């Protein structure tokens, strides 16, 4: 047996880490990351000290992870509803500015550079090519900020031109030289092949104003909008724009706008009723299969089981767009085999109901297999005897199934249909890989369609809709579709 | 329904659990199973019931082959050993379950579930599921789900064991009520012996997976086939005292007893296959001992054991030259102790057994068997 | 009678589920990118296999196209991922389920309920966070950050509610007199569940097991966003190479779908001997 | 942080990316900087992401686009290269590049929709949409048909739509207007009448998607399609005698498919800038380094002059170039998400008969102009 | 070790099942519980094993108080009413695995193991899952469990109920030369009678959550001290017919039977509140009652009932003027007709007595082992 003591040694080299690790966190600047380790890794040290949080050492762990990745993006992006975060506004203050003031305009000439050995020294020349004059410098070495007076000259210098690995390697002290022409003009590196009249187009002031320097016009940052603004404001905007926070205004937006809210009644009828008929056929398909797989009198029940749960063991992308393939009105094998047969080719993406019919289908043929398997496991926690009781009570097949079978199974796939509702509530990809949310609502300013579900015509208003990407109005949506979900799983 | 099996043989792989059985329960006949524990009683029963596969032989229920027919299908109800209760339902959702099942008829149903928890003395606890229950009255929800079902043949699975002596008294009578007034086939596999005596027509004594004796009661008590009927029928078991055959007559065998004295005894048992100097067994019952002043055979030891039941002492005598102690039944209370010197022994009531275990047939004539 | 009804019935569902799968197999087998066409390609081709299973290409004009990607690479880096997370997955899972099952502690059914409830928050915006929060965890720890398999494999570990749920409601299935029994033994709340649960549980173990792996050798957003070097990608995101904004290499993409499939049915076959009835039989009376 | 001292860049799998990185090896063998290529996959949603933190490839390569974007999000460079180099390109190339008046990326390839035809079906191609029932006449005799191409998305159906007077947004005089949007004027419902009549007609059928119409034309089924640059290979394999050439013409317009212009960005935030601007004008742009990329995977039509006019001795490049030049810039800016789902939405509902072609079209506009306002 | 009861309560919210009840087990004592199916027997053993809550009074196990300790620091080992087998363990395992949890050598885990086996008669049976055995093997595997671990408090509830006569002769003498060898404490529950007389130091006979008496063997037999438990040891049941008093002394009563012929019997039994006229309940036992030709006092009937069972005839008869049969118990096979007239002798001295409230007379006559 280990010894007592290694308790507090092995809590003890833990505990030294936090200390190491949280001290070296709160240096450069990783505070938030210094906050969650030191309350995180408390929590764990005390639960394992004390035998009175003997039950937490089993949750904990599990807890762990879900805060980490399941709490903490679920924070994140209820934090930037909050904000205007989105493509127009993407960037922080401190980047926006960097990228301002990183900006430039051409003052001046450019002119072709070239560099020629002088000795153990060195010389430019430059090249206007507009008046066909020449221009050299005297010798001098490259290291820290320097000028050079340039001369006109009607001849060639000595030195044999450096090549472009010369120029690479040398780069940075080249790009430290101002150059100053006879005519009094200034002019610095401003590629790898010439020098130019190239200035800031902005420069910072102190208090916060940037001024533009070609058109005088002055700019502060407008911290209600994310955008610095000419100036007691004028009009002009310049990108790129910076995140601020919003408040309610991504909120408000859904709440305020008729035009997003008129078919908002008749999607959201939709949604539920596709959530809940995929969760009973789903089920209901799984369970009678996982039934039969295991009655011990189905002779290829080994092979039976494994081709059963195919359709989840490939990757739904690839088989819904063969549904769409299969399902195409005109062309496709379902409709050319119902051609030959019945007579009948339904309009699978043009009438509503049938593409409603369509959309179960595919999603019945996707889940019926994660239900499957759920019930294998659950099945094996009723008892045989119970079956032998029954039996001896004169109990067949369909009275098993709905008097022990489902009754005993209800309880513990509650939660996961309950889960299961959820999931197919915000089911996004399935519709718009399929239908588009086809066919199309006529008369929605904000374009909805039939199949369309409260996730799919909502993130059509947020990433298309010519707005670019707004990620905070996103956000918004998305804590509003969690608390409507939460409400009806109550 | 009447029930026969046909040379039935019951194998889990290489280990014989029911070897060449051949019975036939006629119809509406009470029969017992008694056997020592895992010898194939339940087995039997569930073979019948068809919870388990038959390997070799013939399965008849009503004049119809069975061995291929899905349990349910059978006819059959059964009173599992260990009871098999719904832990969803209630114990009168338990009992009213094959009712349901059979064509639900909710008065019908609520008339005889209340009728049946009566006798059963279950109708305070028809609201429980079987975890808020002791032991015994989960064993009555089982009995109570079968006589509720009312089956053409009752399968009962030592189903009084773990009831109080009075109430297992009650259950023994309303039993043998309904069997009379239904008149239907029952098997009724115990241990307790006086259930089976008062209970059965007929009563099959299994041995290791073999019909060792099939009979009545008290042919079974006073003429038993072999060594291990005789030792398995009466509690506490028949004594058993080592013999020499030392001559044989037309009508009686002669026996010598091992102890110093090598007293001669003539037993009333059957010539047949006896040889002069052969090794065999005398049987005798503690209850047929007799007291040392009336008998002619006395046998005399030293007190091992003294048991007070109450109404009768029960002492075990260790005879010298016999390694096995000698049990003997004396009514009330006989104040013995351990180490004392102590019976008599009848020769008309001396079973006699070969060298192989076969009895020789006890001739004496014993009341109660025709 | 209802033997042959079902056999029937049965192998009749299984042709109706089995069609839009052989089409993908048929897609695979057929001579270019074709996303349509006949059951059997009436020009069949082996190249888009041979290409995924690493042999090199003869063309039409006698080059020699060798492959472009270690697609059998991506196939075990998906397995590794996918294994090493199912393990993590049910090791969290049931000591987490062990402990709501059979121990008491304050906010017992709250933690539950919140534990299912924020796991159904839409994952809309989740890849940034998990981007940042793997950027910041990799200067520490290296083997868990950015462009580790280590880094993929923890992010998975956070999905976990719903199999807690799970495996709970099947541990208040079994009979509670055996872990008394274990407790009056002399087994701690560990041994117990290590000892006597678990070897009864093992069903719904293999359930979570076979789940969890199938959610990862299918996933593709955060692998894709962890996962930088080629030699280090999942299937399901080296297949994504396949995929451009005017067309699909069809043809490889579905030798590719057919190919995460094999661990996937691997898997669920070792599986079904723990998938086993009457585990719990002849322990306790009633 | 970007790495100072090289250059990382990002550019589509379906790229010539082997024949880039030779390109990157030449550049270090003359300078001493290395060259990383990388194709990660949805590298147009990556790098929004991580340009924004001031990390990610120094140079990106794309469809322009995507670039308006980027730029008016601060992550990508304003180009300044000299007169003398943007004459080595085709002057409307250039135009595809430009944000707020200002160029930013360098233009590298044209892609753009073409006629192609089945040459033993069709030896002589037709010059005019109108042309097309009466070549379907003779050949649903013949058991074929004449024109199948995808109908389900806009981008293939625009070309005939903007013939007449169609266009997405008004490119003025360098910068686009968003409330002048032309999908509801006379143009455009003079092109998608005359669509939803050879489907009225049952020369066309509505439902026709990318994959049928391929599959059809690659077992000669068909004897034209309407696809791009990308489709060649697959009919290569199918051996069918084939042709590339210029698209028909509708009411002495010719047709106007959208033009997409593979640009090489620069990130905004790279401390490289001057490498990569000698590494994209002096050694990719150059009529070597854009054949070691065509070597390793054809580029199709090219921006640079002088390569182009060797790669249009190939007849189906020097057609992919003049459908181009005659065809429409896909616009650059964030405008253009509600014009993909609204045209689109517009053409299904003329196509089917659940909308006239005048209202489909009419709330198709209303979509898109409240949209760019709100 | 000693177990105490101190007023100990149980409740199920409303139902109550244990009655302030109070118990005193001594060092090494075989305390053997009997009561009605449904009285709370096994509750009483979950609480004293820390497997059920207290809901009031105090549980001592060697004279430290244990309400709150946990079931594995009690000291305390269970066979289990409903077995509680490891179902995925085989039978050695089983009955080895409290061995495993602590820290014994696996040579002396496969000695006791062997040897309880061997007693058991499950050697042949050591690699079987309990699935593949039957009721009464599984039940001697809960038994051979429990006998491995040698606990300081053996709990035994009902062990013998599903095992063979014979078998169950055997497993008893086991259990009592254990209890010998050992010297500790063990409480057994049972149904059996024989079981109950010839193992316990003392009976404890509980009914319907109370106490009813705590006594030897014998002393609960001949002196019960109220009608429940007259009737509740001893099987067959002690018959029971109602008189009327006529006279008392310190020393006796005198009760007039029910008969037409009203026959009066001095009884030697205390007349403690007793009052001329009350009407009270005699208890005479069916093996105590005696043949016609040498009694006193005769009660004459029709034959209703007969059953044998070969060492012995039970003769159920009905006799005028009282409700409930009289069993009677008869030496070897005796072959009586039902319908027939028969006849016994009603014994004085070995007749009880009890009160209206059910409360026994104290009987005076001196009976044999009784101190
Ligand atoms: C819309 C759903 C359609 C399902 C399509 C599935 C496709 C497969 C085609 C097969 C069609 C079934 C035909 C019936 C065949 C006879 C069944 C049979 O005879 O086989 C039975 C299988 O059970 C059983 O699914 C019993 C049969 C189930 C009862 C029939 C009711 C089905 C309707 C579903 C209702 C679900 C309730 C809603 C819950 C969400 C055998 O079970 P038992 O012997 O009792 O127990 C065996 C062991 O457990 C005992 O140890
Ligand atoms: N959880 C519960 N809730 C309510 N009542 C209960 C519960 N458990 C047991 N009972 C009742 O409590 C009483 C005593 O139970 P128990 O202690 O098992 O009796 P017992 O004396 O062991 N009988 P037996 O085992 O049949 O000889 C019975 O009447 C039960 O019905
Ligand atoms: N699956 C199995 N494999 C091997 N042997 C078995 C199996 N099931 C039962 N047995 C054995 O078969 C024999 C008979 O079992 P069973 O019929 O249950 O006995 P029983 O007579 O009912 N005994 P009991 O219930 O204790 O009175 C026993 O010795 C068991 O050990
Ligand atoms: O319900 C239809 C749905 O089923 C499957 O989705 C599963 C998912 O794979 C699991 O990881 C879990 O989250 O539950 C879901 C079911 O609720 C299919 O994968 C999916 O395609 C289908 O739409
Ligand atoms: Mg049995
Ligand atoms: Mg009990």
């Amino acid at each position: 047996w280990q010894s007592d003591a290694l308790k507090w040694s092995v809590l003890g080299l833990l505990g030294l880490l936090v200390g190491y690790l949280v001290v070296l966190m709160y240096a450069q600047g990783e505070y938030l990351f210094a906050i969650t380790t030191l309350i995180l890794s408390s929590a764990g040290l005390y639960i394992f000290a004390n035998r009175k949080a003997y039950a937490w050492r089993y949750v904990y762990p599990g807890m762990a992870g879900m805060g980490l990745f399941v709490l903490f993006p679920l924070v994140c992006t209820i934090a930037i509803a909050f904000t205007n975060y989105s493509s127009t506004n993407q960037l922080t203050f401190e980047r926006a500015q960097e990228v301002l003031l990183d900006r430039s305009w051409q003052a001046g000439k450019t002119y072709n550079f070239g560099l020629y050995p002088a000795g153990d020294e060195w010389q430019l020349a430059l090249s206007d090519g507009e008046t066909g004059k020449n221009y050299l410098s005297d010798a001098f070495k490259f290291g820290g900020e320097q000028k050079l007076q340039l001369k006109e000259t009607t001849a060639q210098p000595e030195g044999e031109r450096a090549n472009l690995r010369v120029i690479t390697q040398n780069r940075q002290a080249l790009s430290d030289i101002t150059a100053i022409l006879p005519d009094g003009n200034k002019v610095m590196m401003s590629s790898l092949r010439q020098f130019s009249g190239t200035q800031p187009l902005y420069t910072l002031d102190g208090d916060g104003t940037l001024t533009n320097n070609q058109s005088g016009v002055k700019y502060r940052p407008n911290n209600q909008i994310g955008f610095y603004q000419s100036i007691n404001w004028g009009d002009e905007k310049l990108s790129p724009g910076y995140t601020v926070t919003t408040g309610w205004k991504n909120f408000t937006r859904v709440f305020t706008d008729e035009g997003i809210q008129k078919p908002f009644l008749a999607i959201f009828v939709w949604t539920v009723v596709f959530s809940l008929i995929t969760v009973f056929l789903t089920v209901a398909v799984g369970m009678v299969l996982a039934c039969l797989v295991q009655w011990e009198a189905l002779r290829g029940k080994a092979v039976y089981r494994v081709l059963l749960i195919l359709p989840y063991a490939v990757p739904s992308f690839i088989s819904i767009l063969i549904f769409k393939g299969l399902f195409n009105q005109s062309f496709g094998e379902i409709n050319m085999m119902l051609s030959a047969l019945f007579g009948v080719k339904p309009a699978w993406f043009s009438d509503p109901t049938t593409a409603r019919t369509m959309l179960i289908i595919v999603n019945t043929w996707l889940g019926y297999p994660y239900m499957m398997i759920l019930c294998m496991g659950l099945l094996k926690a009723i008892p045989d005897d119970l079956y032998e009781a029954s039996a001896m009570d004169g109990a067949g097949p369909f009275q098993n199934f709905f008097k022990i079978t489902l009754p005993l199974l209800i309880k513990p796939l509650t939660p996961l249909m309950i889960a299961s509702f959820a999931f197919n509530f915000n089911n996004f990809v399935l519709i718009q890989l399929l239908t588009n949310g086809g066919p199309d609502r006529l008369g929605t300013t904000t374009p909805a369609g039939y199949t369309d579900l409260l996730v799919n015509y909502t993130y059509r208003i947020a990433f298309e809709g010519g707005g670019g990407q707004d990620f905070g109005l996103a956000a918004a949506i998305a804590t509003l579709i969690f608390l409507l979900v939460g409400a009806l799983a109550i | 329904a009447s029930v026969q099996l046909q040379n039935v043989t019951k194998a889990w792989g290489e280990v014989v659990v029911s070897k060449d059985i051949n019975l036939d329960i006629h119809e509406g006949e009470f029969v017992v199973f008694v056997g020592p524990s895992g010898c194939g009683k339940s087995t039997l029963l569930r073979m019948i019931a068809g919870l388990e596969t038959i390997t070799s032989g013939d399965l008849f229920i009503g004049e119809k082959r069975m061995n291929d027919t899905p349990p349910a299908e059978r006819g059959v109800g059964m009173v599992f050993q260990s009871y098999a209760l719904y832990p969803h339902l209630s114990v009168a959702e338990n009992m009213s379950f094959g009712l349901k099942l059979a064509g639900a008829k909710k008065e019908v149903i609520n008339q005889r579930v209340n009728q049946v928890a009566e006798v059963l003395q279950l109708a305070h606890l028809l609201d429980r599921k079987p975890k808020a229950l002791s032991g015994g009255q989960r064993q009555r929800v089982a009995i109570g789900r079968t006589l509720v079902a009312e089956p053409s043949v009752f399968l009962l699975d030592e189903p009084l064991s773990n009831l109080d002596a009075a109430l297992r008294v009650q259950m023994r009578i309303e039993i043998s009520r309904l069997h009379k007034r239904l008149g239907r086939t029952m098997i009724y596999v115990t241990h307790d012996q006086v259930e089976a005596m008062t209970l059965a027509d007929k009563i099959v004594v299994l041995d290791a997976g073999r019909v060792a004796q099939v009979g009545k009661p008290l042919e079974l008590y006073h003429y038993p086939a072999d060594r291990f009927v005789a030792g398995f029928i009466g509690s506490p078991k028949m004594n058993f005292l080592p013999v020499k055959v030392t001559a044989t007559a037309i009508d009686q065998v002669q026996v010598e007893l091992p102890m110093p004295n090598r007293q001669q005894v003539w037993l009333p048992v059957e010539s047949r296959d006896v040889q002069v100097g052969a090794n065999m067994s005398l049987g005798i019952r503690p209850e047929h001992l007799l007291p040392s002043d009336i008998a002619d055979v006395i046998l005399e030891g030293e007190v091992q054991v003294v048991e007070q039941l109450g109404n009768e002492t029960q002492i075990h005598i260790q005879i010298p030259s016999i390694r096995q102690n000698l049990v003997y039944r004396q009514n009330d209370v006989v104040l013995v102790e351990e180490g004392a010197t102590f019976i008599g022994l009848p020769p008309e009531r001396c079973h006699l057994f070969r060298e192989d275990g076969t009895a020789c047939r006890r001739l004496h004539k014993e009341p109660g068997v025709a | 009678a209802r033997l042959f009804i079902t056999h029937l019935l049965l192998l009749l569902f299984i042709a109706a589920i089995m069609f839009p799968l052989l089409m993908v197999v048929a897609i695979s087998l057929r001579q270019g990118n074709f996303a349509t066409g006949s059951l059997i390609p009436e020009q069949i081709s082996w190249d888009h296999w041979k290409l995924a299973l690493g042999f090199s290409v003869e063309q039409a004009d006698g080059r020699i196209t060798p492959p472009p990607f270690p697609v059998l690479l991506w196939l075990w880096n998906s397995v590794k991922v996918a294994g090493i997370s199912a393990i993590g997955i049910v090791a969290l899972s049931t000591t987490c389920a062990y402990a709501f099952a059979r121990m008491r502690f304050p906010g017992k059914a709250t933690l539950l309920k919140g534990m299912l409830i924020f796991q159904m928050f839409p994952a809309v915006l989740s890849l940034v966070a998990l981007y940042a929060l793997f950027d910041r965890l990799g200067e520490y720890i290296p083997f868990i950050g950015l462009n580790t398999h280590g880094g993929v494999i923890f992010a998975y570990l956070g999905g976990i509610a719903l199999h807690v749920w799970t495996i709970k409601g099947y541990f208040e299935t079994i009979d509670s007199s055996l872990e008394e029994a274990a407790a009056l033994d002399g087994a701690t709340p560990w041994q117990a569940f290590r000892l006597v649960l678990l070897p009864l549980s093992v069903p719904i173990l293999a359930v979570v097991f076979i789940l969890s792996f199938i959610a990862a050798i299918t996933e593709v957003p955060v692998a894709s966003l962890l996962l930088r070097d080629v030699n280090s990608y999942t299937l399901a995101v080296g297949m994504q190479q396949y995929l451009n904004p005017q067309n699909y290499l069809w043809g490889d993409f579905a030798a590719a779908a057919v190919m995460s499939a094999l661990p996937i049915t691997i898997v669920f076959l070792l599986a079904q001997r723990w998938l086993v009835n009457g585990l719990t039989a002849g322990g306790v009376k009633g | 942080k970007i790495e100072e001292g090289k250059l990382v860049i990002w550019i589509n799998g379906d790229k010539g990316y082997n024949g880039l990185a030779e390109v990157g090896k030449k550049f270090e063998k003359d300078t001493g900087i290395k060259v990383t290529v990388e194709h990660p996959d949805k590298l147009e949603e990556k790098f929004p992401q991580v340009a924004a933190t001031g990390d990610g490839p120094d140079i990106i390569f794309w469809a322009h686009d995507r670039f308006g974007g980027y730029a008016q999000s601060g992550l990508l460079a304003e180009i300044t290269p000299d007169k003398a180099f943007q004459d080595k390109l085709y002057p409307f190339t250039w135009d595809a590049v430009r944000y707020n008046g200002k160029l930013i990326a360098y233009p590298i390839a044209v892609e753009a929709l073409s006629l192609i035809y089945n040459k033993d079906l069709l030896p002589n191609p037709p010059k005019t949409w109108e042309e097309i029932p009466a070549l379907d006449k003779e050949l649903k005799a013949k058991g074929k048909s004449a024109l199948m191409f995808n109908l389900q998305e806009p981008y293939f159906t625009w070309p005939l739509i903007a013939a007449d007077g169609g266009y997405a947004f008004k490119y003025e005089n360098g910068k686009y207007d968003i409330k002048d949007v032309g999908v509801d004027n006379a143009g455009a419902k003079a092109g998608l009448t005359f669509l939803v009549d050879l489907i009225k007609n049952k020369h066309m059928n509505a439902d026709t998607d990318y994959s049928i119409a391929e599959a059809a034309f690659n077992k000669g089924e068909t004897a034209m399609t309407i696809n791009g640059p990308w489709a060649w290979s697959n009919i290569d394999t199918s051996k069918v005698n084939y042709g590339v050439t210029v698209l028909p013409t509708f009411k002495g317009q010719p047709s106007k498919p959208f033009v997409g212009v593979l640009s090489a960005g620069i990130n905004a935030a790279s401390p490289n800038k001057e490498l990569a601007k000698e590494f994209l004008e002096n050694y990719l742009l150059t009529d070597e380094g854009l054949e070691a990329v065509n070597k390793d995977k054809p580029l199709g039509a090219v921006a640079l002059k002088s390569y182009e006019e060797e790669l249009a001795k190939d007849p189906r490049i020097a057609a992919t170039m003049e459908n181009a030049q005659k065809g429409e810039i896909m616009p650059n800016i964030p405008q253009m998400s509600a014009f993909w789902y609204a045209v689109r939405t517009a053409v299904i509902n003329a196509a089917s008969g659940r909308q006239t072609v005048d209202e489909a079209l009419k709330d198709a506009q209303t979509r898109i102009t409240k949209a760019s306002a709100s």
